[PDB]
């Protein structure tokens, strides 16, 4: 296999965090301006703001990630996602993987404290 | 004691190569015959070629 | 000799420099000798007779529902728990069919009575998951547990297809027989 | 009155059933071509089969122009065989013209290949509706072609003229090679596989096909080989009957629809017969097999005709 | 229990009729293997083939596929 | 710019981007047949690790379970019997005549001919046949274990090798007949899918695809088992 | 109609599938009730291992069937 | 009334009849292209129409003897220049990027 797909990169690692830093701002980018194309391409019921809002939290759950070669994995692993997503390589049902919290409540009886984890013995 | 053996000779040899025998005649024997065939044909259209002329110069 | 390093005696054979492709002008046919090829399909008749040929002669088909192909005795269909002559379960639950097997079908539940004999409280095979290689046969060594040679039991729901100890005495207590006479032809071999 | 509805009911009623009966005809050949059963059986209950798996196919989904397009084709498929002739003089319709007619509904018929790509269109499918439009028209160019220099013997557009013509000589044993490239212009014309990229409402398409294909055997049979035309026959009668009665006129109609229907059933086997015996082509060889190299042929056999009738006195008179 | 098996590695390759078939096994010295991969032979026929089947017709797509011998039990697997 | 369009031509998913006819790139994809058979051994022992290796590629079963009980063997350092190593041979042959029946009328019915895909199943069923008599189940024989080969040959089962290597002769002479010299079949494919020496070494190809290209290698000659 | 032929969707997807075949093999035809397994009608046949990929797209053959 | 006429009415309504019964029993619910897919259709228009311009002579060749014929044949030998142009210049065909350009390799 000679040429790539279409919005590969060849994986390359950094030695320095500003340029990780650049690399992770280019790719936020990306996929915030790519986010009105998953809406149309998988079908969701939802509005792109929340899929935007998603975007951003996800990005909110590494932001205090201090070694560099594990933020240059976590940026390698997020572009492999962003390519799987942009192209039609994800299906409308592992899209949805993303948003498990969003598509419908499962019942009463969300446990809080110690007595009601402990009703049913911590689920 | 029981199990499947060959035969002590040997079974006779089986045919592996290609077996092709020529079944076509020469080519130009074809083209001397369909040259035969159609000027023969040729022969007998133009003959009624002018026989149907004939009986339109009656009519 | 010595060869030249990098180098050894597997050079290339006798001729394997392959002449050149031979020009038009190097040819033995004529061009209307070959062009009576060309413009009349030579070959294309060639392969219409061969398919003509195969037109001419008797067919290969079996009816199905009325007729079965031909099969070995050591060929394996349906499970069956076998039972001794004076009539006796023979599983011992000596527990090797359930240690052997490659995708897990079997589940014993094993319990013994006061006579000191020891048989099995619950048989299982999931034949969703069994996937017929005959080693649960092979490793029994009291031989009880057999492959029929029944193919025509497909079901419509997969509760029937969970095969209990039930279910498998019965298809051993069915087919006997023809179980006896092949596991008796097999028996030379094993 | 009733004198021809009760003709024209009789010739439809047949014509409807041979084509029926033509897609049994092939399940079974090529059954036993691959030394395979096939369908059960062929008889008066064999039609059951094509049939029910008529009925069965009006079962499925579908997903104005889309109506009409199976319609134009089918009724173009259905009015040519009018003009066909089944014996001497005997058409549904006389018409002086009738070649004239059997060419302009070949041009008919090429429409329903373009308007079948509109419907559920996508963007590839559109392409390879194209596709299949430009070999149909690119093969009916020799079609054409060829049927003018058949009637260069004639110089008649009437079709009893042709086979009356014909009575002294088939036109298919002096100008053989025509026979030949008329034989793949015909399934050519036809998706038949070895010209089938293209393939590999729909009752309506999978009936027209098989029209096509029985009606352009006519075409070949009554052109090319003779149409109606055995042999002479005039001893055979003298001891047989000793005069004109409609027992007479009955056994040779008979014997004229005999002859032209074992041309038609033995040029149909062989459609089926160079089904079975080879694969298909790239749309590219099948576009450069058209233009580059049977069509100079087709000029050049279309010079040397003339020139051949010129070299004698030999010019046809109408 | 099984046999046990004396601990080393090997990769033993033949000719299937696909093409050169191996197997890479890793043996702790249990009865269980430790790590075994196959070669499917299928594998590198269809990664080979966008460097082939470039500026080929699309019906030139598919006779290519057939001689490359893609069963895709092999490719994967 | 050259625009092309996507569209997604066993069970396998392919893209191809399209400029009019030519494809510019391709992209095979692959695993939605992925089943884990590479994990699932490590916790299996070799006895139940063999039937996994008829799993996969499944065409020509014998040829699949023999590299895993060669590799084994290797590993063992023991030694399969001298019986053992003719009946091996011959069934990993009867599996290579069978692969290639499946491969050459399969190719011929992709590109079109559709005779000799018939023809070839009526052959193949004589095949197996000859496994269905050899072990129990037709197209998944475990039949050569590690230690060797799992049992005996039947009474009268060579004899019957024998008669149909006889005919099998002629009648695959009558399926040559009508691919080899066909026009059709050689004009789609004289200039298709060509690998030149040095580039059927670099994407690792071997078989009937690095002999296609010139270079003489084969695992049965140059160190053969 | 429906009874008398019978064009199943195969969903050929594995080891099994070529067992499917034998039935389009000369031996054990069935042409003569009339299946076909040669390839919109209303049954499909699952045959072989259903991986994790696979599952929405065998769902997505199985609903555009006919009722 | 002749029998040509009942054919020609009864046909349409043969066809209107299967395709009533087909709304009866059913179930309901740019790209680039290359220069020869056109150029076929284009180029075939000239070739279908001298086709009619050879059909008045078919008909009449007897009256025509000796004159006509030298002037048809001219008017195909006019007709075939235009045919060896299209075919010198590879009109039809359609081209690919299969080819290395098989440039040697040069060191240095
Ligand atoms: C679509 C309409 C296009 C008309 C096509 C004409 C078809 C045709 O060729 O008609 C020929 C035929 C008689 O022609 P002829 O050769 O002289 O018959 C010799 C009799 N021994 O003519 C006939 O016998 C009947 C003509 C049939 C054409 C019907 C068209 C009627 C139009 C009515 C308009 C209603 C609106
Ligand atoms: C008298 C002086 C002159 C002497 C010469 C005789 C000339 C008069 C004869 C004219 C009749 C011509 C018949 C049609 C010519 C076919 C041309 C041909 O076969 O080859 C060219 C073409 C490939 O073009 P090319 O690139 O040059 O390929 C080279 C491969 N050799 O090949 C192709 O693209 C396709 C080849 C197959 C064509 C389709 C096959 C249709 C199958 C029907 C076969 C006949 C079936 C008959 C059935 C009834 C038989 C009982
Ligand atoms: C019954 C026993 C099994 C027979 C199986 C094969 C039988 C096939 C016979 C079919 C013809 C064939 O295939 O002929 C093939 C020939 C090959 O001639 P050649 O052999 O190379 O010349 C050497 C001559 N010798 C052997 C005598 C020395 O083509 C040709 O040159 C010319 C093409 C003839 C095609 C005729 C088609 C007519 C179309 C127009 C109407
Ligand atoms: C290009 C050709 C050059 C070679 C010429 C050699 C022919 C032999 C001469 C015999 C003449 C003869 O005697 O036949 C005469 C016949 C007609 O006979 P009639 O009705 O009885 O004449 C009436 C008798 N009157 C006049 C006294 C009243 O005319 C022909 O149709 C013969 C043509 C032979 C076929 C040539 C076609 C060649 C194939 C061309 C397609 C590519
Ligand atoms: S045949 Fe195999 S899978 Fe089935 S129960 Fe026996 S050992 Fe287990
Ligand atoms: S069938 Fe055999 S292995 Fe299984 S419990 Fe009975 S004796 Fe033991
Ligand atoms: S059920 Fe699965 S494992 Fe068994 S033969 Fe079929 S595909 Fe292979």
């Amino acid at each position: 296999a000679i040429i790539a797909t279409a919005f590969a990169e060849t994986v390359k690692f950094s030695g320095s965090k500003q340029e990780l830093q650049k690399r992770t701002l280019a790719l936020y980018r990306q996929f915030l301006r790519g986010a009105p194309t998953f809406a149309d391409l998988y079908e969701v019921q939802f509005s792109i703001p929340t899929i935007r809002t998603k975007i951003r939290q996800e990005f909110e759950r590494h932001r205090f990630v201090d070694d560099l070669s594990i933020q240059n994995v976590l940026y390698a692993k997020g572009h492999m996602e962003y390519q799987e997503c942009i192209n039609f390589w994800k299906q409308q049902a592992q899209f949805l993987k993303y948003f498990p919290e969003e598509d419908d409540i499962q019942g009463r009886h969300q446990p809080s404290n110690f007595v009601d984890k402990f009703l049913k013995n911590r689920a | 004691v029981g199990q499947d053996l060959p035969p002590v000779g040997g079974y006779e040899p089986v045919q592996w190569r290609r077996n092709l025998p020529a079944r076509g005649f020469r080519p130009l024997v074809y083209l001397a015959a369909l040259c035969g065939i159609c000027g023969y044909g040729f022969y007998r259209a133009l003959g009624g070629i002018q026989e149907r002329r004939e009986l339109k110069r009656e009519k | 000799n010595i060869y030249a390093g990098g180098s050894a005696a597997a050079a290339p054979p006798a001729g394997f420099r392959i002449h050149r492709p031979a020009t038009w002008e190097e040819s033995e046919e004529g061009a209307l000798s070959k062009a009576t090829k060309y413009f009349l399909l030579a070959e294309m008749f060639r392969g219409l007779y061969v398919v003509l040929e195969q037109f001419f002669r008797a067919p290969y088909t079996i009816y199905y529902p009325f007729e079965k192909g031909p099969v070995s005795p050591r060929f394996r269909g349906e499970h069956a728990l076998r039972r001794y002559p004076s009539g006796e379960e023979r599983c011992i639950a000596c527990k090797l069919c359930e240690a052997i097997c490659p995708a897990l079908a079997i589940t014993i539940d094993a319990e013994e009575r006061i006579d000191g004999s020891r048989r099995t409280t619950k048989y299982d095979i999931d034949m969703t998951k069994c996937i017929y290689c005959g080693y649960c046969q092979e490793s029994c060594p009291v031989d009880a547990i057999v492959e029929t040679p029944n193919v025509e039991y497909a079901t419509e729901t997969r509760e029937e297809l969970l095969y209990n100890k039930e279910k498998l005495l019965a298809n051993g207590d069915k087919w006997e027989l023809e179980l006896q006479y092949a596991l008796d032809a097999d028996a030379p071999y094993r | 009155m009733i004198i021809n509805i009760v003709e024209i009911l009789i010739f439809l009623v047949c014509v409807l059933f041979s084509v029926a009966y033509l897609t049994v005809a092939e399940r079974k050949t090529l059954a036993y071509m691959q030394r395979r059963l096939g369908p059960n059986f062929v008889g008066y209950y064999g039609l059951l089969q094509a049939f029910a798996d008529a009925v069965k196919l009006l079962l499925k989904e579908i997903v104005i122009i889309l109506v009409i397009s199976p319609l134009i084709t089918l009724i173009t498929a259905l009015i040519g065989w009018v003009v066909i002739p089944l014996g001497p003089g005997i058409t549904l319709g006389e018409l002086n013209l009738g070649i004239l007619f059997s060419l302009a509904i070949g041009s008919l018929g090429v429409f329903g290949s373009l308007l079948s790509g509109w419907s559920s269109n996508s963007k590839y499918s559109l392409l390879g509706s194209i596709r299949s439009t430009a070999q149909l028209i690119s093969y009916e160019l020799i079609l054409t072609s060829i049927f003018i220099i058949i009637i260069m013997f004639v110089s008649s557009l009437n079709i009893t003229t042709i086979i009356e013509t014909q009575r002294v000589v088939w036109y298919c044993i002096p100008l053989l090679p025509l026979l030949l490239i008329f034989f793949i212009a015909s399934v050519a014309e036809t998706a038949r596989p070895p010209f089938d990229l293209t393939e590999s409402p729909f009752v309506f398409f999978f009936l027209a096909e098989y029209s096509n294909i029985i009606l352009i055997s006519a075409f070949n049979g009554y052109l090319l080989l003779g149409g109606y035309l055995s042999f002479n026959y005039s001893y055979l009668f003298n001891i047989l009957f000793n005069d004109y009665s409609y027992v007479s006129f009955l056994f040779e109609g008979l014997i004229n629809s005999s002859a032209y229907a074992i041309k038609l059933v033995f040029l149909m086997f062989s459609f089926i017969w160079v089904r079975a015996a080879f694969p298909r082509f790239t749309y590219d060889n099948l576009i450069n097999f058209c233009w580059i190299i049977l069509l100079p042929l087709l000029f050049g056999i279309f010079l040397i005709i003339p020139s051949t009738l010129y070299i004698f006195d030999s010019f046809p008179t109408l | 229990k099984g046999y046990s098996v004396p601990p080393g590695e090997t990769y033993t390759a033949i000719e299937a009729p696909k093409g050169e078939m191996g197997v890479y096994v890793v043996s702790d010295g249990s009865e269980r293997p430790y790590k075994c991969k196959i070669r499917a032979p299928g594998f590198a026929h269809l990664g080979a083939f966008d460097h082939i089947a470039r500026g080929h017709f699309l019906p030139d797509a598919v006779a290519i596929i057939g001689t490359m011998d893609l069963v895709f039990g092999e490719v994967d697997r | 710019r050259i625009r092309a369009f996507t569209i997604n031509f066993g069970v396998l998913r392919l893209i191809l981007e399209l400029s009019g006819e030519e494809i510019i790139r391709s992209d095979p994809h692959v695993g939605l047949l992925h089943r884990g058979t590479e994990k699932l051994i490590e916790y299996k022992t070799y006895m139940q690790a063999l039937p996994y290796f008829d799993r996969l590629d499944y065409v020509s079963m014998m040829t699949n379970e023999q590299v895993f009980s060669l590799a084994v063997e290797k590993l063992l350092n023991v030694e399969v019997p001298l019986r053992g190593k003719y009946i091996r041979t011959m069934f990993g042959e009867i599996t290579r005549v069978l692969n290639h029946l499946m491969s050459v009328c399969s190719h011929a019915m992709d590109v079109g001919a559709l005779t000799p895909f018939l023809w070839g199943f009526e052959e193949r069923e004589k095949l197996m046949e000859f496994y269905e008599r050899v072990s129990g189940a037709r197209l998944h024989a475990a039949y050569v274990r590690p230690g060797g080969v799992s049992q005996d040959l039947p009474a009268g089962l060579l004899d019957d090798i024998y008669m149909w290597a006889t005919q099998f002769g002629d009648r695959l002479d009558e399926i040559e007949e009508l691919l080899t010299d066909n026009r059709i079949w050689k004009l789609r494919t004289v200039n298709i899918g060509t690998v030149t020496a040095q580039d059927a070494l670099n994407l690792g190809l071997s078989g009937p695809m690095l002999r296609g290209s010139g270079i003489p290698f084969d695992i049965r000659k140059n160190a053969p088992y | 109609a429906r009874q008398g032929s019978f064009w199943p969707v195969t969903f050929g997807l594995a080891c099994c599938a070529v067992e499917m075949m034998h039935v389009s093999a000369p031996r054990y035809d069935q042409d003569r009730l009339g299946i076909i397994f040669r390839a919109q009608s209303d049954i499909m046949i699952v045959a072989g291992t259903l991986t994790n990929k696979m599952a929405p797209v065998l769902r997505q053959v199985y609903d555009q069937m006919p009722e | 009334m002749n029998t040509f006429i009942i054919f020609i009415i009864l046909i349409p309504i043969v066809g209107f009849a299967l395709l009533a019964v087909n709304i009866l029993l059913a179930v309901y619910k740019r790209l680039a292209f290359n220069a020869a897919f056109i150029l076929v259709a284009i180029l075939f228009l000239p070739f279908d129409l001298e086709i009619s311009t050879l059909l008045p002579y078919v008909m009449s060749i007897y009256l025509v003897s000796n004159y006509g014929f030298t002037i048809v044949l001219l008017f195909l030998l006019i007709l075939i220049i235009g045919f060896v142009y299209e075919i010198n210049t590879n009109a039809l065909k359609i081209n690919k990027h299969n080819k290395p350009n098989t440039d040697s390799l040069i060191y240095k």
